[PDB]
């Protein structure tokens, strides 16, 4: 089934693309925004989270 | 002021830890470094041991 | 005494961006299992139980990940047992209300937390008892279960009437 | 110390095709029913590999110094335990860090110091008359040392230093990377009943061993021991035999591998993207 089958397997990648995303740094030095809060203040880590 | 009949979503629950473990090894397992206390002879000062 | 050898050694300390490998910390805490605790198994700052799995890992690994790539297993290293990681804050809370000029209590819902207090399908029902009969329903809440407000009266929560 | 060796006859390096060889575990976690896709240094399918030889039955000694690029991969179908380790360095002449990774039959380490090496370390091993049994004398793989730091011994692994002339049995792979000074072994045993040409098997390696020294390396050489019976005079200069033996040397590029994971959790079929249109569509669509 072709009509049954796209509507689920699209639904699928796109939540799983949303995970993919968090794994991004979109340009910054890390992707969780907890390692950069760790290793430096957030006076000057600011840019970094936002 | 008025609340009408149906479902509505307010706030969100989040169940906050209230206790941390960190569990590095399972035992303490010194590493071998009784060269730089008991040895046969050591450095002088112009060219010390790092 | 003033013109002896001495053998000095400097122990000195370095403050710089990254985990700490030399430490004397404590070897084991308390182990606890089936509840939401913090955990640094030397990876990862995680929230969440540790349940008992069935899964054997290899014998040089220390992670595990999904099909979704989540850090949802972990090894611990005392004594080489493999323990799930799950969280434990799923979805929200909802409010049902009779409506205007017809009540004033209301029924709290939770999405999917589990638990006067009734267990539905879809997550923790509280405030609404639950009634075996089942008629039309007019508020819906998910999974073939709505709650009404009938007979004084209060709010019950029943399977709808098709 | 070391001897220098006498000019004689040779045989000309082989090249053979490898098949679905050179695939290991590039990370520490637990993957089950996924197809997960990485980039890191892996020997591509249907590779050009080069191909040594050890057998005596003729002369065949040829062990030149090759180059160590970013990553290498080494084969051996080792039957009567004919080879015994590596070394690896730069200059090889007491200036640099250089390598000892030798098995011995006692015992094995891993010592990594500025060991004068010579132009063709080796290890002898000798045929007793009243004891029936091979042992190794010839310990002529290095002059000496002035200081190092990082020191190794890994588990007591058995050798039997008897050669032989017959089919081989197993076969031994290994695969040693350098990342950011940060040294990485990779082995797995897997019998086998061939000679050549090896088979379309899959096998992934787990790593036995991981070494912190960073340094550099840009070459490597390889060990091999030799058998010196009653035939033989015992001079290591025309006469010498050294059974029958024959290991692959390949060379590691960057390339992205899609690895296949069952629910015991081990490597079961790898495709590549840069070597086959059919390759590039499975692991573009990640299936
Ligand atoms: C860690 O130490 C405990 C207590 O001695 C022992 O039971 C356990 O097997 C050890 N785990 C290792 C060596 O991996
Ligand atoms: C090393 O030297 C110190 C001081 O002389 C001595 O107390 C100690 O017993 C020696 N040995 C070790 C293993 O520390
Ligand atoms: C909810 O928790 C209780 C006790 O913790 C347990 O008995 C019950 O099975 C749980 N519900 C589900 C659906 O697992
Ligand atoms: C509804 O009736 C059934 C009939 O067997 C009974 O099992 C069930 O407990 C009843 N529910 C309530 C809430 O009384
Ligand atoms: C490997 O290279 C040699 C010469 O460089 C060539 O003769 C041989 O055909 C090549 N093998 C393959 C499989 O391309
Ligand atoms: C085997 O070779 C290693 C390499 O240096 C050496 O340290 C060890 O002593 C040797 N074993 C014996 C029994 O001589
Ligand atoms: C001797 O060891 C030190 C480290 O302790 C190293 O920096 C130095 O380069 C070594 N000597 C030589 C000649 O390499
Ligand atoms: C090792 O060699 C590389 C390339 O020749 C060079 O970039 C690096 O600085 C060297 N490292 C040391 C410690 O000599
Ligand atoms: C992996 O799963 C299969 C399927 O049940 C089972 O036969 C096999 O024994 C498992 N292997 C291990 C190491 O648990």
């Amino acid at each position: 089934l072709g009509k049954l089958q796209d509507v689920v397997n699209q639904n699928a990648q796109a939540l799983n693309t949303l995970v993919k995303q968090l794994s991004s740094n979109f340009g910054a030095i890390s992707s969780v925004l907890n390692d950069i809060l760790s290793r430096l203040d957030p006076p000057e880590a600011e840019v970094q989270i936002d | 002021f008025t609340v009408e009949k149906g479902i509505y979503q307010t706030s969100n629950f989040r169940v906050q830890p209230t206790e941390s473990i960190v569990r590095f090894p399972n035992i303490t397992n010194l590493c071998p470094f009784g060269e730089v206390f008991n040895a046969t002879r050591f450095a002088s000062v112009y060219a010390w041991n790092r | 005494v003033g013109y002896q050898p001495y053998r000095v050694v400097v122990l000195s300390f370095e403050l710089l961006h990254a985990p700490a490998t030399v430490c004397g910390p404590k070897k084991s805490t308390n182990l606890v299992k089936n509840k939401c605790v913090n955990f640094n198994f030397n990876g990862l700052t995680g929230t969440g139980v540790l349940t008992e799995s069935n899964k054997k890992f290899l014998p040089f690994q220390q992670f595990g990940r999904d099909i979704a790539d989540t850090t949802d297993a972990v090894r611990d290293p005392q004594t080489l047992e493999i323990l799930d990681i799950t969280p434990c804050s799923f979805g929200g809370v909802s409010v049902i209300t009779p409506g205007t000029n017809t009540s004033n209590q209301v029924a709290v819902l939770y999405q999917d937390v589990n638990c006067n207090v009734f267990q539905t399908r879809a997550g923790c029902l509280i405030g609404a008892e639950h009634v075996n009969n089942s008629y039309e329903c007019d508020i819906p809440i998910g999974a073939g279960i709505c709650a009404s407000y009938q007979t004084s009266q209060s709010i019950i929560a029943y399977t709808m009437s098709l | 110390q070391c001897v220098n060796l006498t000019t004689r006859t040779q045989l000309p390096p082989a090249y053979t095709n490898s098949f679905t060889r050179g695939v290991y575990y590039p990370d520490k976690v637990f993957r089950s029913s996924v197809l997960h896709s990485t980039q890191d240094l892996f020997l591509p399918f249907f590779s050009n590999v080069t191909w040594f030889h050890a057998i005596h039955v003729t002369k065949r000694f040829d062990n030149p110094v090759l180059p160590f690029n970013d990553g290498v991969y080494f084969a051996s179908t080792e039957k009567s335990n004919i080879i015994r380790g590596w070394i690896f360095g730069t200059t090889l002449d007491s200036k640099t860090q250089s390598l000892l990774i030798v098995n011995n039959a006692t015992n094995v380490v891993i010592k990594v110091c500025e060991f004068q090496f010579c132009n063709d370390p080796f290890l002898g091993v000798y045929y007793h008359k009243n004891n029936k049994s091979w042992m190794e004398s010839e310990f002529r793989v290095y002059s000496s040392a002035n200081n190092c730091t990082f020191e190794y011994v890994s588990q007591p692994f058995l050798m039997d230093l008897e050669g032989k002339q017959g089919n081989f049995k197993n076969l031994r792979e290994f695969v040693f990377k350098n990342i950011d000074g940060y040294f990485k072994i990779y082995s797995k045993h897997t019998p086998i009943n061939l000679v050549r040409d090896l088979p379309q098997g899959f096998s992934a390696l787990e790593p036995l061993v991981d070494l912190p020294i960073g340094i550099n390396i840009t070459r490597f050489q390889t060990l091999l021991a030799l058998h010196r019976s009653y035939l033989t005079p015992g001079d290591s200069s025309s006469g010498w035999t050294a059974g029958a033996a024959a290991y692959y040397v390949g060379y590691l590029q960057p390339r992205t591998f899609l690895l296949k994971y069952n629910e015991n959790g081990t490597i079961t079929d790898a495709v590549d993207c840069a070597l086959d249109p059919l390759s590039e569509t499975k692991c573009t669509l990640k299936s």
